[PDB]
């Protein structure tokens, strides 16, 4: 279930072990653009929120 | 060097180096001016001595 462009849902993710390797590995995920960060270093960073 | 990849973070490091060199050249110029001032003062002090 995904909402429209307006009144979009917001999910807070915190206190968990992140693993971005399972994100860009999917085949249909053609568009993967990042701003201010690199896709290869996503699994080595630490985010406060 | 940890958030972004080196091939995508080269311009940031270049701009940082440029800014630091520009900030250090002004310090070198101020040091040269103050050294000339101190040299003139020391010459005057030696003449008075």
């Amino acid at each position: 279930r995904f909402a429209s462009v307006y009144a979009w849902n917001r999910k807070r993710i915190s206190n968990c072990v992140a693993d971005y390797s399972v994100l860009y590995n999917f085949a249909p995920f053609f568009a993967f653009k990042c701003y201010g960060v690199s896709p290869t270093k996503l699994n080595d960073l630490c985010f406060t929120n | 060097l940890s958030r972004l990849d080196p091939p995508e973070a080269e311009v940031q490091i270049d701009r940082l180096i440029t800014g630091r060199l520009q900030s250090l050249q002004t310090y070198v110029t101020q040091q040269l001016i103050r050294a000339a001032e101190i040299r003139a003062s020391a010459n005057l002090a030696a003449t008075k001595m």
